[PDB]
């Protein structure tokens, strides 16, 4: 098949759109999927040089991070659980001082390979503080291209039909990072896409497992954490589980890595597991989005069964609107559709 | 609903 020949190694692809290609968001997403980008689980988009979401980041020192989290990591030899201790609210100025202080700052290093080794060697020591999950945008109001606060995808059908706002999902989140702050192995809520823009600062490094080997990572994770597997049908959604790339290689799980630098977008695709860490003080904005291709993923997403506050989106509106033939069959519980991860 |  044509889709199977495109990005056959399911390697992370990087795109450099011109201003003209960049303008239409959902069309650019269709385009990168036409090149097989979605096979990686992650893609990088470098916006055109003369594109800017904000004039200056010099006025945000007084921005409140209301729920900073200290990240206590426990484990050894490639397998870790991250526990999140919430600290009292702090401003960006308070945060950046701590981020750059001799205590928390990025170690000296030659190339990324050495910084990555320092990450995996030291991540259970000196628990860092992540300014994660902050409600807001750093985009200026007038910015029409790739505006994370208004992408205009069909995910907008959720609020449109129901009025329901899900923070970070159909609203933007800001993430102020410092050295060694991390994000655990997860796919998106409801196996949605995510967009992630690094406004400023040091890089954010990412790992990704192709959606086509996603179940292979889950099988590994369940074997490594059998107690968690029995408690919850989707324990990785707790976003507590860290697994080093050496551990993935040891068990034959395909994965790729990429480093996002200030000014670049990352796109994660439905069912693409990703994890990563920040190099130093930075700020990222992020939200979820959807395309028609996400819809079967949404329908088949396995959700966390042990927390009451987890994200669940009714699929009803999407199946009625975009799969009217299958609606009654899906309702009778007899829709046997198999997802083909390569297909755009 | 929920929260991310
Ligand atoms: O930046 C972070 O801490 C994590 N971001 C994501 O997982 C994402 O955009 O999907
Ligand atoms: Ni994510
Ligand atoms: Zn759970």
């Amino acid at each position: 098949s044509e889709s199977e020949t495109l990005n056959p190694s399911a390697r992370i692809m990087t795109f450099y759109p011109t201003m003209e290609e960049f303008r239409n968001f959902s069309r650019y997403i269709a385009y990168i999927e036409s090149q097989g980008a979605h096979r990686a689980g992650l893609a990088k988009v470098v916006p055109p040089k003369e594109w800017k979401p904000r004039a200056s980041y010099d006025d945000i020192d007084d921005l409140v991070i209301p729920a900073p989290i200290q990240q206590l990591v426990t484990g050894q030899s490639g397998l870790f659980t991250q526990y999140n201790i919430q600290k009292k609210a702090m401003t960006v100025r308070e945060f950046r001082k701590i981020a750059n202080s001799d205590k928390y700052c990025t170690p000296r290093y030659s190339e990324f390979e050495e910084l990555e080794r320092k990450y995996w060697k030291n991540l259970t020591f000196n628990p860092p503080i992540y300014g994660a999950d902050v409600n807001g945008t750093l985009y200026e109001k007038h910015v029409d291209e790739w505006n994370i606060g208004r992408l205009r995808t069909i995910l907008d059908l959720v609020e449109k039909e129901s009025g329901i706002t899900i923070e970070g999902v159909n609203t933007p989140y800001l993430y102020f990072g410092m050295w060694k702050t991390s994000f655990a192995w997860h796919t998106e809520d409801m196996d949605l896409y995510s967009i992630n823009y690094l406004h400023f600062g040091e890089p954010k490094s990412w790992y990704s497992v192709p959606p086509e080997h996603g179940k292979r990572l889950e099988r590994l994770a369940k074997g490594f954490f059998p107690g968690s597997a029995q408690s919850c049908e989707a324990f990785l959604r707790h976003k507590m589980t860290l697994i080093s790339p050496l551990m993935l290689k040891k068990y034959g799980i395909p994965f790729d890595k990429v480093t996002q630098e200030a000014g670049e977008f990352m796109i994660t695709f439905p069912y693409g597991y990703h994890a990563g860490f920040n190099h130093g003080f930075n700020c990222a904005e992020s939200t979820n989005f959807a395309t028609r291709r996400w819809i079967e993923y949404g329908k088949q997403a396995v959700l966390c069964s042990c927390r009451k506050d987890m994200v669940k989106i009714s699929m009803d509106v999407f199946v009625r609107k975009f799969q009217p033939e299958r609606y009654k069959l899906w309702k009778a519980g007899k829709d046997n559709t198999v997802i083909d991860h390569t297909l755009p | 609903g929920g929260v991310k």
